[PDB]
C-alpha cells in the first residue's frame, strides 16, 4: 500500500497525455522532463487525461 | 624574461585583437538585441507600408525583474558560510552581515546589481569591477584619516575586452577594461604630456589584467597595467581578478552566454510579421479571413511562456504549498542558482578586498559589537542554499507550514506536558524568532529572548518556581 | 587656463548641440506620447470614416498613481537612517523628521513629487531642481530677517538640456536649465541693458552647471554660470548638482528612460484599429450580401486588458490560509513595488542633496515632532547614509498585513503567557510600551493620543513600583 | 531527473533548428526547421 | 557517466537525511545522565550502580 500510494501520486502528478506519433516522436521522455507546454506540431487537438 | 618594453606592444596587440573580435561580433549582436527590445523596424520593411514591430522581450524582462528582486533583495540570508558547528558564530554570520550590509545598503544599493542583471540579460555579459578609493575629510573628534573604502561599478561592458578562450572567470589570460579617465585623472597621476586622444580632452584609457613573467623566471601571477595611450602606466603584481562575467543561463563553456534576444528572436519575428499581415488584411478588406490567427497569438504569449514566462495566467491539499509549487515551476529558480554561485565568487572577491585591509569600523547588525574587519578569515567557501535550488524555501511557505505545525505542537505540549520538557521558552524564543524573520522584526521590536538572563532567574527561576 | 570669454562661446555651442539633439528626438517622442495619451488621431484615420482612438495609457496612470501615493505620501515612516545604534535617538529620527517635515508639509506637499512622477511617466523624464531664497518681512518680536530658505521645483523638463553621454545624474559634463527670469528679475540682478529676448519683455535666461577650470590649472570642480544672453552672468564654483532625472523604468545606460507610451503604443494601436474595425463591421452590416462575422474578436479584445494585465496592470479584478496573506503575495507579485523601489532611491539622492543644502546653514528652527525641542540643524552630520527599505521590495510590509499578523499573534501570546507564565518572563510593560506603539503608528497616533511610555518615570515609581508592589 | 529537467530547459531555450548555426543560441542573430 | 560538453550538476539527497538524523539522536541521548540504566541486584543501586 506504500507502493500503491506512491504509484497513485505518480499517476496524479504525471497526467497520461494520449498523443499520436509524428508529433513528439521522442516518447515524451515518458513525460519525465520539464518544458512547460505540450504542443504537437501543426494540429491543435491534444488529449491529456487527468 | 626582463620584459620592460615588449610587454607594451604585446598588450597593444592583444587589445587590438580583442577590440576587433569582441567589438565586431558582440556589438553587432547586442545592437540586434537592443533593436529587438525597442521594437524599431528590422530593416526588412518595404517602403510605403507599416513596419509595426511588437516587443516580446520587454514583457519578459518586466516579468523576470520582480522574481529576481524577491529572490535577491529579501533579507541578508542570500549567502551563508555554515562553518564548523562548535565555533561558527565568531564571524560567519558576522562577515555575512558585513558583506550584505556593505554591498547592499552601502554600495549604491542594488543599482549596481540591477545594472548587472540588465547587462547579463540584454547586454549579454553581466560583469562588474571592484576596487579601492581613499576616504578623506577629517576634522582639522571625527578624524577620518587614512580611511579607505572598497566599492564596485559596472565595467561598461561595451569596453570589456577579454580573450575569448576563457570560458570561466579564473581562466582569462588577458582582461582589458576600457574607460575615459579624463585629463583630471591624468593630472592626478602626474603625467606631464598628453596623447593623440580645452581642458576636457575626452582622453581614453585602459587597464589590463594579464599573467606575465617579466622577472626572468617562470610565469608569475597577474599583472595590472594602466595602459592608457602607450604612455606612463601603473604596473603592479595582481593576485585576483575582480570580475564575475555572468552568462545568465549556465551556457556551455564560453566566456559569455546567450541572451533573452537569442531565445526570443524567433518569437518576436513571427509575432511582428503576423501582426503586420493582420493589419495588412484589415487595411485591404476595408475573400475575408478568420480571426484564428489571433487564437495562435494566444500561445505567442505562451511562446514567451515557452522559454521564460511559463506562467500563462497571472499565477499559474494544504492550499497549494510552496507558493503553488514555486510560482508554477518557474525555472528562474535554477537560473537564480547559477546567478547566485556567480555572485558567490563576486562576494569572495570583495571579501578578499575587505579581508586584506578596509578599516576599523563596526557593524550595526541589530546590536553593537564588531571587531576590526581588516583580518577576517576567507573560509574558502560560501553558500547560496536559502535562495534557490538549494534549501531555497522562501518566506511565506515556511511561514504557514512551520508556524502552523510547530505552533499547534507547542500549544498542545504546553497544555498537556508543559514547557521545559520539550521546546521551552529558550527555544520558543526561536519559535517566535523565525516568525520575526517571517515578518522582519528580529532583534529590536521584540527581545523575547529569556534564554538565561538576570530577568530569567527572578521571573522564570524564582517567582515561577514559587507560584 | 585663463578663460573668460571662450567659455561663453563654448557653452553656447554646447547649448545649441543639446537643443538640436534633445529637442528633435525627445520632443518628437514626447509629442507622440502626448498624442497617444490624449486620444488624438494617429494619422491613419482616412477621411470620410470614423477615426476614433481609444486611450489606454491614461487608465494605466490612473491605477498606478494612487499606489505611489500610498507608498510614498503616507506618514514620515517612508525613509530612514538606521545609523550607529548609540547615536540615533539624538539625530537620526530627528534629522529624518526634519527633512521629511520640510519636503512634505513645507515644500508644496506632494505637488512637486506628483508632477515629478507625471513628468517621468508621460514625458519620459522626471527631474527637479533645488534652490534657495531669502526670507524677509520682519517687524520694522517677529523679526524675520537674514533667514534663508530652500525650495525645490519642477525644472520644466522641456527646458533641461544636458549632454546625452551622462547615463547618470553625476556624470553630465554640461547641465543646462532654461527659464524666463523676466525684466523684473533682471533689474533685481542689476543689469542695465537687454538682449534680443512694455516693461516685461518676455526675456529668456539659462543656467549652466559644468566642470571647468578658468584658473590656469587642472580641471576644477563644478561651476555655476548664469548664462542668460551672453551678458552679465553669475559665475561661481559649485559643489552638487540638484537634479534627479528619473527614467521610471531603469533603462540601459543612457540619460533618459523609455516611458509607458514607448511600451503600450502597440497595444493602443491594436485596440484602436480593432474597435474601428468593429464599428466598420457594424456599419456594413447596417447597410448590408456581405457575410457576417463572429464575436470571438471581442474575446481577443479581452486579453488586450490582459495585455495591460501582462505589462503593468496585473490586477484585472479589484485586487489580484488567513485570507490571502501578505495581501495575497502583494496582489500576485505586483511590479509597481519594484517601481516604487527605484523611485525611492532616486529620492534618496535628493534626500542627500537637500540635506547638504541644509547642512550648510538654514536657521535656528525647532521641530514639533511629538514634542517641543530640536537643536539648530545648520551644522549636522550628513551620516553619509540613507535608507528606503520599509516601503518597497525590502521589508516593505504594508500596513494591514503586518498590522493584523503582529497584533493577533503577539496578543494571543501575551494573554497565554500572562495566564500561564506571567509578564515577567516574556515581554514586560517596558516593551508593552512598544507593543502599543506599533499600533499607534499603524493608526497614526504615535505620541499625542497615547503616551503609554512608562519606561522609568515619576508615575512609574508611584504606580509600577509602589502601589503595584504593595497591592 | 534533475539533469534531464535542466537539459530540457536548455534545449527548449535553443530548440532544434556553414558554422553549424552556433547551437542556435550564440553570436549569430539571424539563421539566414521542425518545431 | 556525464558526457562532455554539458553541465554535470548533481542534486544531493543524503545530506538532508543526515541533517535530519543527527538532531533526533541529539535530543534522545544528549539530555541528562539517564542514557543507560543498570538495575542490578536490588542490593545497593544508589551506592554502586548509579
Amino acid at each position: 500500500l506504500m507502493r500503491n500510494i506512491m504509484d497513485n501520486i505518480y499517476r496524479t502528478n504525471q497526467g497520461r497525455s494520449v498523443v499520436l506519433d509524428g508529433q513528439v516522436n521522442l516518447e515524451d521522455l515518458l513525460t519525465n522532463e520539464a518544458a512547460g507546454i505540450v504542443r504537437v506540431k501543426s494540429m491543435n487537438s491534444i488529449t491529456p487525461l487527468e | 624574461p626582463m620584459d620592460d618594453e615588449q610587454v607594451l606592444r604585446h598588450l597593444d596587440q592583444l587589445v587590438n585583437d580583442a577590440l576587433d573580435f569582441n567589438s565586431s561580433e558582440l556589438s553587432k549582436q547586442r545592437s540586434e538585441a537592443l533593436k529587438y527590445y525597442f521594437g524599431e523596424p528590422f530593416g526588412n520593411e518595404r517602403p510605403g507600408k507599416s513596419g509595426i514591430v511588437s516587443r516580446d522581450v520587454q514583457e519578459t524582462v518586466d516579468w523576470i525583474m520582480p522574481s529576481l528582486m524577491k529572490v535577491f533583495t529579501s533579507g541578508g540570508q542570500v549567502v551563508k558560510y555554515e562553518p564548523d558547528t562548535a565555533e561558527d558564530v565568531e564571524q560567519a554570520e558576522q562577515e555575512t552581515e558585513y558583506v550584505n550590509y556593505l554591498f547592499m545598503r552601502k554600495n549604491e544599493g542594488f543599482k549596481v546589481m540591477f545594472d548587472w542583471f540588465q547587462d547579463t540579460l540584454m547586454m549579454k555579459t553581466g560583469v562588474v569591477k571592484v576596487y579601492v578609493e581613499e576616504v578623506l575629510k577629517p576634522t582639522f573628534i571625527r578624524k577620518d584619516k587614512k580611511k579607505r573604502e572598497i566599492k564596485v561599478l559596472c565595467v561598461k561592458p561595451e569596453n570589456f575586452l577579454v580573450d575569448r578562450l576563457a570560458t570561466c572567470i579564473d581562466d582569462a589570460r588577458f582582461l582589458c577594461h576600457r574607460e575615459k579617465y579624463t585629463v583630471s585623472d591624468l593630472r592626478l597621476l602626474g603625467v606631464p604630456e598628453d596623447v593623440i586622444e580645452e581642458a576636457n580632452r575626452e582622453v581614453w584609457a585602459s587597464e589590463c589584467y594579464t599573467l606575465l613573467d617579466v622577472d626572468g623566471d617562470g610565469i608569475s601571477e597577474l599583472r595590472r597595467i594602466l595602459y592608457v595611450g602607450d604612455y606612463i602606466i601603473s604596473n603592479e603584481p595582481w593576485d585576483c581578478r575582480p570580475f564575475a562575467d555572468l552568462n545568465a543561463y549556465r551556457i556551455a563553456h564560453k566566456f559569455h552566454g546567450m541572451s533573452v534576444y537569442d531565445k526570443i528572436r524567433d518569437i518576436q519575428e513571427i509575432r511582428s510579421v503576423l501582426m503586420r499581415n493582420i493589419m495588412d488584411n484589415i487595411y485591404r478588406t476595408n475573400p475575408q479571413l478568420s480571426g484564428e490567427v489571433y487564437g495562435m497569438l494566444d500561445r505567442l504569449e505562451a511562446d514567451r511562456g515557452k522559454r521564460t514566462g511559463i506562467t500563462d495566467r497571472t499565477r499559474g491539499a494544504a492550499m497549494s504549498v510552496n507558493q503553488l509549487m514555486t510560482a508554477a515551476e518557474q525555472q528562474i529558480d535554477l537560473i537564480a542558482r547559477m546567478f547566485a554561485e556567480t555572485g558567490v565568487k563576486r562576494l569572495f572577491q570583495l571579501l578578499h578586498d575587505h579581508a586584506i585591509k578596509y578599516q576599523n569600523q563596526e557593524e550595526v547588525f541589530q546590536l553593537r559589537g564588531k571587531w576590526v574587519a581588516v583580518n577576517p578569515a576567507n573560509w574558502r567557501e560560501r553558500s547560496d542554499l536559502t535562495v534557490t535550488v538549494g534549501i531555497g524555501n522562501m518566506n511565506k511557505d515556511q511561514q504557514m507550514l512551520h508556524l502552523m505545525r510547530i505552533w499547534e505542537m507547542a500549544q498542545a505540549v504546553v497544555g498537556g506536558g508543559g514547557l521545559g520538557v520539550l521546546v521551552s521558552e529558550q527555544n520558543l524564543y526561536n519559535i517566535l524568532k523565525e516568525v520575526t524573520e517571517n515578518a522582519g522584526y528580529k532583534d529590536p521590536d521584540r527581545f523575547w529572548t529569556n534564554p538565561n538572563s538576570p530577568e530569567a532567574l527572578q521571573a522564570k527561576a524564582i517567582r515561577e518556581q514559587k507560584e
